[PDB]
């Protein structure tokens, strides 16, 4: 992990299965999505791009 | 005379086909409404606005209809 252009330190850290992010939606009472076609087959194809995107980071 | 016997079911017919159509046209209506709603809640009062500006169009022919209804059920009896 690139902290300062002076130190660096090695992580180990989760990645599956997902890790809380403190994303509480408590403002989005107001709102819910369109989906096309589906929810679910929505979800897993983000969980896929977001572990790659978390890999490239 | 058997006037007034047909008269009174004729109004009947005619009102009664009135009542079908126009529960089931707003029932059609104000389903799609909700379901508008309920994706999101906080366009509740604009969505409102047009159901009612569209759903007085709906009732129109039902109103005419229950208007000669009623005059031919008492007017003409």
């Amino acid at each position: 992990k690139f902290i300062n252009t002076m130190s660096q330190v090695p992580t180990i850290s989760q990645l599956l299965p997902l890790p809380a992010s403190d994303d509480d939606d408590l403002k989005h009472k107001s709102w819910d999505y369109l989906y096309e076609p589906d929810p679910k087959a929505l979800l897993d194809t983000l969980l896929r791009r977001y572990v790659e995107s978390q890999v490239y980071q | 005379n058997l006037n007034m016997d047909l008269l009174y079911m004729a109004a009947a017919v005619m009102m009664g086909l009135a009542a079908i159509g126009a529960a089931i046209g707003i029932g059609i209506l104000g389903g799609k409404f909700l379901e508008g709603a309920a994706r999101q809640p906080d366009l509740i009062p604009l969505l409102r606005t047009q159901f009612f500006i569209v759903m007085g169009l709906v009732d129109a022919i039902p109103m005419i209809a229950v208007g000669l209804g009623l005059y031919v059920m008492f007017a003409v009896a």
